[PDB]
Parts: C-alpha cells; structure tokens; sequence
C-alpha cells in the first residue's frame, strides 16, 4: 500500500516497489504564482509537460569512505532540456520540485542514507575567513560532495538536519526516497542563475557494508520541476 | 521629461537632449542604447521621475519612454526600440535585441 | 499605549498561540494512524 | 480626474491585438500631454493585484521633516575688548530657508507653499581653547529666544531692555533641557508663500529682485540670559524647521547646478560634469556605450 | 532606414522622454545626492547682521 | 482608419501608419488543433507568449536589378529563440503565422512589391532534369532570391500569383503589408525540419526608381508564429 | 493540524493492552515522520490535568529581546594630528546582526524572518588616561544618530554639511537622558529577511556569496554634536536591537562550531571537544560509562 | 494629543490621499482616448 508508488509527470514515469510513503515539504504542494502574490506584470509562459517532467542526473557510487553528495536547485537543472532552455531565455523563474532518490542492494547489504532537502543551504568554508567562491558553490548537474557532513559544511549539526524535509533510505527497509518541494523563497520569483532555493543532500549516516561479493552500488537522483513558470523573455545568456 | 541620451563629450548643453540619426548604408544597424539605472548618473537622472525617485531608496512599477521624431515631413523611416530584461550583456545586434 | 500614527511602532504581540507541529513532525502525504504499523 | 489613491494601480491581463485603426503606442507629444499608453496595450500582461502603498510620497510626508535652517556659534564671555561685528553673548538671525541646500531644494521643487512651521532649537557648549587651556566643566546656561517681526526693533546688547519682551513671543530654555520647540503659524500676508517671486518688492526700481519680504517669517534674537563667567565658552545654537499642514502648488524643475547665494538663483555649475553648466549628466564614451554592462 | 529627399536635411533628431506609470511607487526617503554644499552660501552670513 | 494598425503579440508590438488593411489567408484565422482532428495522443506544449511573438529577420536591400526574395516557414524561424528551441526538441510542430513586411521611401520614390504567401511552394530547377537539392531549398533565416520571378521559379506564372494570399506594397500608397496565415497542411501536425508549409515571396514587379539623392531602401520581414503547439518531446537535434 | 495551544497536553489513564496487529511502539523512521507513540500506549498512565503554560516559548517572546548589536568606542578631542583610520569625533556602522554571537545564533535558528526592529542607543563617557592624567568631570554631550540607506552618502567629518539631514531620519540625544530609542520598520524589499542566502547578489560572478544587501537595514552614522573640549574623552556607543511583530519560517540546525566571520558561515571548531570539528559532544570513557553516576 | 487652543499647533496631517495627475499629464481641452490616434 505505502510501499509501491508510481510518479507520472509529462512523458516520464517512475515506479518503486520499496518506497516508504513520501514527504511533502512542510505539508505543502507546489502551485503556480497567484495574482494576489504576483509582482512581474508580463504574461508568464507555463511550458507544462515540456519542463514538468523527470530529469535523471548522473549516478554516483556509494563507497565505504563516501562522505555524501549534494546538488543545488535550480542550478543542477539549469542546462538540461526545455527547462534549461527556458531558464536561459528568461530573467525570472519559479517552480517547485519532485525529487526521487534511488538506491538498491541485496538483502545481505546494510546502509543508511539521509536524503534531506535543505532550503537556502548557504555553505561555509573550512579553516579560513575567505568566503566560498563561485566555482565552489555552482557545480551544475554534477553537484558536489560534503567536506564535513558531520557539520553539514556550514558549522551546524548533521544530527539536527531532520528539522528539514527528509527521508531515509535504509537498505534493509527501502530502496527509494521521495520528497515534494514547493516554491521556497523570500520573493515570488527569482533569477535562476544566481540563487539556489533548495539543496538536495544525500549523506551516508551508516556506511555501506556487506560480506557477499562486492558490487557497484550507485545512487541515482531524478528531479522533476513542477508548476514551472518563467518571466522576462529575452535572448539566451547561459 | 526629456532624457539626456546624448551625454557625451563634445555634446554641449541643449545638444545633449537630442539624438541625431542619419541615413545608413548597412542594414539592421544599432543607433543608441540607454542604461536604465535611475540611481546612478545617466540619461534618466535629470528627469522628473529620476530626480524625485532619488529622494528615495526603493522603487517599483512600470516606466514609459516616449520618442518624438523631429525630422522633416518628407523624412521616412522605421526603427525598433527594445527593452532587454537583465541577466546578460546589452544586445549589440538587432536579431538579439528583438527577442 | 500607542499614540504613534504608524502601526509598526506598537509594542510586541505575544498573543499568537496557534500551532501546527505536523508540518515538521509528520510531513507525509498519507497520515499515520496510532497503533497501526507505519509500513 | 480627482480620485482617492491609496495603493498603486493593478494590472489586468491582456490578449493579442490586431485591430485596424487602433494604435495605442503612437502618441502626439506636440499637444503637451503625457503618453497614455498602458502596459496592457504595449505587451501581453498577467493579472497583478498591487498592494503597494503610496503614503510615503504624500506631499505632507515629503516636506514634514525637521531640517536644519540655522547654525550660529558665538563666544560666551566678557566682551569688553571685542570687535563691533562680534556676537557679544547674543545674536540675531533673519529667518530664511535658503542657507542649507537640502531643504532649500526640496522647497524649491514647488512654486507656492502654505504651511505652519515647527521650530526646534538645540544648544551645545564647549570650553574655549587658547583662552583658558583647561577644562572645568560645562555650565547649564539659560537662553532666551525672542521672535521679532522683520524690520522691527532688535536688541542691541545682551542686557538690553528690549529683552523685556512685553508683547514679543519669547521662549526661555536650558541647555540641560530637551531642545526647545515652538510652532509658528502660517504668517504670510497672502494665502501662500511665494517660493519663487518674479518681481521687485518696491515701488521704485532699486528694490531687491526675487525677494518678497511677505515670505520672510521674521527675526530670531537669541541671547544667553546668564551674565558672563570668569572664563570663556563657545555656544552653538542650531535652529531646525519642519513644515506641517502643508499645501503645495505648481511643481518646478529641480535645481541642478550648485547654489551660489541665498538671495538669488544665480548659477555657475561645476567645473566639469556632472552638474556642470554645459553638461548636467556625466559623460559616456558614446551613445552606443553601456556604462555598467554585465559581461560574463 | 532613414530615407529623405535631397531637399530635406539628411540628419534628423529624436527627442526621448521618460515617465512613470500609475503602478509606480517609492519608499525609504533619503537625502538627495543631487545637491550638496561644502561651505556657507553667499549672503548667508548677512542674515546675521 | 484602415491605414494605421498596431499588432501586439507576446512582448512584441509593431505600429504602421501607412498600412492597406491586412489579409487573412482564405478568410481564416489561426487556431489550436481541436480534439476531433488530433492524431498524436501525448499532451502538447503550448508556450503561448514565449513563441507567439514577432521575430524580425535580417533586412535585404531593394536594388534596381533585384529579382525578388523568398523565405520558407517554419525553416526561416527554426533556429530563432524559444520557437527554435521548441522546434529542435520536438518531433512534431503546428502553428500559423502573422507576417509583416516593411519598406518605406520618400514621396519622390516609386516601386511596387508583390508580397505573396505561397502554400507548398515546391521549387523547380532551371534547364536541367536534376531536382533541386537540400541546400538549394533549405536556406534558414537568410532565405533566398528568385532566379526567374517571371515564372515563380516553378514553371508557373507570376501574373497568376494573385490566386494566393497576397498584398502589394506600392510606394506611393503604403509602406507595409500584413498577411495572416492559418495552419496549411494535409496533416494536422508535421516534422518542422523536413517540410515547409508556407513560402513568403517579395517580388519587385515595378522596379524601385527616383531622381532624388539615392538612399538605401531596405525591406524588412517580421514573422510572429501563432497558436504554436509541439508534440513528441526528446533531446535536441537541430 | 492547526490548533490553538495554550497549555501542555493532558495525560489520560490507560489500561493493559494485549491486542494482536497493534504495535504503537514500532515506527518507521525511513518515512521521515517523527514517532507518534504516546505515553498512554507505552506504559500504564494515570490521569493528569496539565496546567503548564507554553507562552514563554512563543517565537515572539523567544526573539523579542533587546540584544547588543554594536559597540563602538572613539576619542572625543581635537583630531588635527589623528590618523586617517581613526574615528574623528564620529563613526559610521553598516548595520548587521552577525557581530555578537548570541543574537546571531538565535536568529540563525530560522531560515526566514520578518520583524520590525526596536533600536536603543546607550552612551557612556570616560576621561582619557595618558592624555590628561587628571579627572575634572564628565560632560553632558549631545549626539546625533543619522540613518543613511546602505550605499548612500555618509558624512566625511564631524562638522560635515551632510549632517543637516534634510530627509534622513536623525535622532539627537544627551548622555544624561535615558538611552535613545527608535523603531525601524521591516524594510526588506522582499516579504521576509533571508537569514541565510544561498546565492550571489550580483549579475557577474564576483559578487559576495551568502550576502543579500536587501537584508541589510542600513547605515548608522553617529557624531558628537558638541565641538571638542580642551581635554580628550573616550565615548562608547552601544546599539541594541529587539525584533518585534515577528514571523519566522523554516527552522534550522543550531550552530555548533564557533563563528569565524560576520560575512560567512565558515567554521574551524575548537581544538578539542566539546564543539570541535571531529567531536561536538564531550567524550566519555565508553558507551557503557555513565558520566555522573550516583554511587552511595 | 493636542491640548493647545490654536488649531495650527496640531501635529501633521498625512491623511490626504486625493490625487489629480491629469492637471499635469493631460492639460488639454479635448481629452485623448486610448488607442485612438491623438491627431
């Protein structure tokens, strides 16, 4: 009942037979910007299925000494398909997301990943007064890895990361996690190339372990933008 | 109120308040551009909207730019005026600005 | 006591006793009943 | 048309237009009217409910702020061996709004103004240097500020009998007290002050140009009531004015070139742009040059 | 293109104006940077004489 | 009344003060594909203002010996803005067009341009049995020029070209022409990279002439797609 | 579900449970939900009517306290032979909430905040040592605090004409008066301040990371109005901020490692636990060792 | 709060929200309709 799930958006569909419900961030669902909250007066474009569909990122390998991985939205999707083209041709962007993280292994494997969506994950640098640079933060589709997941790379605690929308992928229990993210910003719309509303972090709290014959155990992220709308049409900049 | 678009050296006094256009022998040529910052110095600063707004820190709403052609009755021509929302460089070709 | 003309000049407002912990404690699409197994 | 405006206007959604004979984007500047082209007619818009308030640009709010109008420092001491031009424990000031440029320019944004004037007087004191090269403390002195109508008899010395103030309004205040405050009514003999006056205030041809003394509030005569101490001090009195109950008529082009005098609108301009006589706006390389172009 | 006959001027001028619409609003009043003084104006001292 | 015209689509607007009404091809107006005529079952994307807006092509110079110019739709627009991106990412395309041709001159100039929209302008080659090649036909934004406008480059007659939707730009009368084109195809949707529904042809039937000082007299084409819809989302191919 | 909570919840008495298919103590953490196991289902309870109030943990009460945000000491004297970097009878401060760590951490417990800010200015004065090795007394000086929007023209000297404050809000106060107090409204161009900002505030790639100047209240320019005394003093101005009318969104993991800079969230941690990079909690001998075991 | 006997002693009046921009923007005897050519 709560273990199988099908997500269908646009021309894309995902099935999971080992889900554990799914999380709606702060009990909200994505929606278009209403008139009583709108600021930009030009008529927005709403590509619907052309952009509100699952895009699958490159899988990463869960290793024994893995510290964790992170991706920033919309930066990770800013050069992918019609979402990327709309982002590059429009000054203003607005959308939510549907995140589906996949990781399977055998019944002889053990491991626990915290899959947490952090709003406004302003990263800090380690052992220096210099602020993180543009290249340290803006990683695109590839994303990045945690230097110190114990402190979430920001001087806070990983133990308290559960205050944020999150699921767990515990290998004995489930093989996928699903999080629904509404628009999360101080402003109704934002420039998609300079600000990142959400950061998806996958941190192996319990390391991968087994005594069978070792196999590559990848982690795969599929993100579907939702209720995409764009304002301020002009030439592409990327 | 009148914009000071021709804010260049060798343009003295009243000459700063008009933009000269001549006949060109190449197509789709750029004639001029206007920065849109009503806080820094620029063509919009010494206007009623600019002067009043600079007494304040925050601003919102739409603007309107009205161009009057002051050639002879016999003069003819078609221009294109483009507003480009921010994010990139100012367009330098017509096929980019028309987007 | 507020004789100022701007409402933001007023003293603090400590009367908002409304709560909704479930937006942080149970952000799941399918609610979980007591006693019944979650999975 | 007259209407009550509390928030900025809303935007209504618009569709494609391909109608012959209708050209909302075309205007005729020669008529002197401002273009009426709406955003709905120029582009395709969405619906926006605008809740932005407009109260901070109200003329009353725009002008009803305490602005510095006078600053006078004078020595408080025995003035037996002082020069004639020196302020001997008291000064007189013909009230005007043209000495400090921020308030002056704000007022000159309008042709006619009608307002009462809140007046705040703030006093500070310091111990004189090179008179007595030591510090003992700051006395809590009492000051008298007497309003004297323009041209009327002003006191000639600190202990003059004219300070008895039989009918003149006088305010006595201490340096330790909060700054003194009085409201002067709208006193013009006309229904409004003339911010600019294109004429001469005399029936002969030698009167001052651009000066209408009906727009001069009056004279402020400020003295230290205390007799002088054995040591000298320097006392600085600042007068601040705040218009209130304001009505404004006929807005004007704002001042661009720096002010030269409080008596006229004479202009010289900066040596080079910005705000030079031949160039108000700073220069760019060409009309095709974007000054702060974003380049990535 | 700009196309004129030989009898007309070959260079023609445009005048540009700018205004705000009625959806325009301002906040956070501040001293205008467009005016300032470094000294007392002429005849300002005479008001004390 | 019928001389001034404003066309406003998306964020784009054109004004003309010397129009001569405007033509609606065969008395029709563009519209989206209705359900009772639809074939492809996937949900189409309708970008609306992002694509249904005026795109201005490069101007060409009207000379004394000019033979005429032609552009093919949607080929001329296939690499321009969001219309181009949607075309490149979708197997199927459908739209109409709004064409506005601009050409001004002095009251001492004379000349007459036939501005005709030809449906299915299958071009022929001159003095050979070899069919025209891909490069001869597919010219993109630049377009092409007529080799023999007298026979419309297809063995037919220019004199009978008025059977097709058309206007005239007669310099003493008007300085612009406007034509509205509905979807014109045997199939409800088509592959935009291999078939061209419409060809805009501008032919100087009466050559440009004057005795004043000569000036460059350009001809400018602005085309706005209308009721754009796209089907068959996939990776960009261009 | 949304409900009005004024007191802690009551406890209901419970009986023995031996029901098949019902396991209230078992949960699934993987779903991300917090366990719903009630005390009534884990043990046998009595009935308790709980009257404990919850008002002291209200967000408004939690944040609406005057916290020190700025402390600046400067010399009040003749500054003719002073260095350029010295505060010559006045200072300027870019307002921020990141310099004093208690308030900073409390604010950073949240992602988004919306509040008006009560501001209290407290001034203290001392007689300079090694300048004049004597004490005469403390003057009752007048100070001017002018609010200048971020990036706007700030005064360049103590007696600068910029202090005339035509439109800027200015407050004049005496050391002998109670501390000055003004309320600054919620001034963000957005609907809420961004406590943390994951982006760059510039259209090029060299802008500051994590800094959104829309969340900077402004600049405070503080001067002594009095001209300098023959002897020197040291004046310390403390600015305290109290948020009020507060709304808070998206709570965050609290800061553990010590702050390094007011410009970023950079971390180094203590040399050893507690609050070290590799160990936040202090160590015990083993997971079987009870640190403060009661032994009788 | 005004206990003074003279009305001009009162605090400021920031309640006048009435506007008429057309006296500056459209001071023409014949009003101009939207869309219709001005001349």
């Amino acid at each position: 009942s709560d273990r199988v799930l099908q997500l269908k958006l646009g021309n894309s569909a995902i099935v999971t037979q080992e889900a554990a419900n799914y999380c709606c961030a702060y009990g909200e669902w994505p929606n278009y910007l209403p008139d009583h909250e709108a600021v930009a007066i030009d008529k927005p474009t709403q590509p619907e299925t052309a952009t509100d569909r699952f895009y699958t990122l490159k899988s990463v390998k869960w290793e024994t000494g893995s510290t964790g991985w992170w991706w920033k939205l919309p930066d990770a999707l800013n050069n992918i398909g019609m979402f990327g083209q709309n982002v590059q041709h429009h000054y203003l962007y607005r959308s939510g997301f549907l995140i589906h993280v996949q990781c399977n292994a055998t019944k002889f494997h053990q491991g626990a990943l915290l899959v947490v969506a952090i709003p406004e994950h302003q990263r800090g640098a380690h052992n220096t007064n210099t602020s993180p640079g543009f290249d340290d933060i803006m990683k695109g589709e590839e994303g990045g890895t945690f230097n110190h997941p114990y402190v979430l790379d920001d001087g806070t605690s990983l133990a308290c990361a559960t205050i944020f929308p999150h699921q767990w992928i515990n290998l004995r229990t489930n093989n996928s996690a699903t999080i629904v993210l509404p628009w999360m910003n101080a402003a109704p719309m934002d420039f998609p190339l300079r600000h990142n509303q959400w950061t998806l972090a996958i941190i192996p709290v319990v390391p991968l372990g087994t005594r069978t014959t070792s196999s590559m155990v990848p982690i795969t992220v599929s993100i579907a933008p939702m209720c995409c709308e764009f304002n301020g049409l002009r030439h592409a900049i990327t | 109120s009148m914009m000071e678009i021709n804010n260049t050296e060798s343009a003295v006094g009243m000459e700063r308040l008009k933009v000269d256009i001549s006949a060109l022998t190449d197509v789709d040529q750029l004639l001029f551009n206007i920065p849109l910052d009503i806080q820094l110095d620029g063509p919009l600063r010494n206007t009623l909207v600019g002067n009043i707004s600079r007494y304040y820190t925050h601003w919102s709403g739409s603007l309107e730019m009205t161009f009057m052609f002051c050639g002879s009755f016999m003069a003819a021509g078609k221009l294109i005026l483009c507003y480009t929302p921010p994010g990139g460089s100012c367009p330098t070709t017509r096929e980019t600005a028309m987007l | 006591i507020n004789f100022y003309k701007d409402s933001y000049a007023a003293s603090a407002s400590k009367q908002d006793f409304s709560q909704d912990p479930s937006k942080f404690t149970e952000p799941v699409v399918e609610g979980l009943k007591a006693g019944a197994p979650v999975l | 048309i007259e209407s009550i405006i509390k928030t900025a206007t809303d935007t209504v959604k618009s569709e494609i237009n391909a109608e012959l004979g209708v050209v909302p984007s075309l205007n005729a500047v020669e008529t002197g009217a401002t273009s009426n082209t709406e955003p709905e007619e120029a582009i395709q818009t969405r619906t926006v409910i605008n809740q932005h308030g407009v109260s901070e640009t109200l003329v009353e709010n725009f002008l009803s702020r305490a602005a510095l109008v006078s600053k006078r420092s004078f020595e408080y001491k025995d003035h037996t061996s002082s020069t004639a031009r020196a302020d001997k424990n008291f000064f007189k000031w013909t009230i005007n709004t043209r000495s400090f440029v921020q308030l002056r320019r704000k007022l000159e944004l309008f042709t006619y103004l009608r307002f009462d004037a809140e007046i705040t007087i703030l006093t500070t004191v310091a111990v004189n240097g090179s008179g007595n090269n030591t510090y003992v403390g700051l006395p809590d002195l009492t000051l008298q500020a007497m309003f004297v109508p323009t041209g009327a008899l002003t006191p000639e010395k600190q202990d003059s009998f004219h300070w008895q103030s039989g009918s003149n309004a006088s305010v006595f205040f201490k340096i330790s007290d909060p700054p003194a405050r009085i409201t002067i009514p709208f006193m013009c003999i006309n229904s409004a002050y003339s911010v600019f006056y294109d004429g001469f205030a005399g029936f002969e041809k030698n009167g001052l140009y651009g000066i209408n003394p009906a727009d001069t509030i009056g004279n402020l005569c400020v003295r230290i009531v205390n007799e002088h101490q054995p040591v000298g001090f320097t006392v600085t009195v600042r007068v601040y004015m705040k218009p209130k109950h304001i009505k404004a008529w006929a807005p004007r082009p704002p001042r661009t070139l720096p002010y030269m005098s409080i008596a006229n609108a004479n202009y010289k301009g900066k040596e080079r742009a910005p705000n030079a006589l031949s160039a108000i706006i700073g220069n760019r390389d060409s009309v095709k040059t974007m000054p702060h172009n974003i380049v990535n | 293109n700009l196309i004129v006959p030989s009898e007309s001027s070959d260079t023609c001028s445009l005048i540009g104006f700018i205004a705000a619409k009625d959806d325009f609003s301002l906040r956070l009043m501040r001293d205008s940077p467009d005016i300032g003084q470094l000294d007392h104006l002429h005849a300002a001292e005479a008001a004390y004489q």
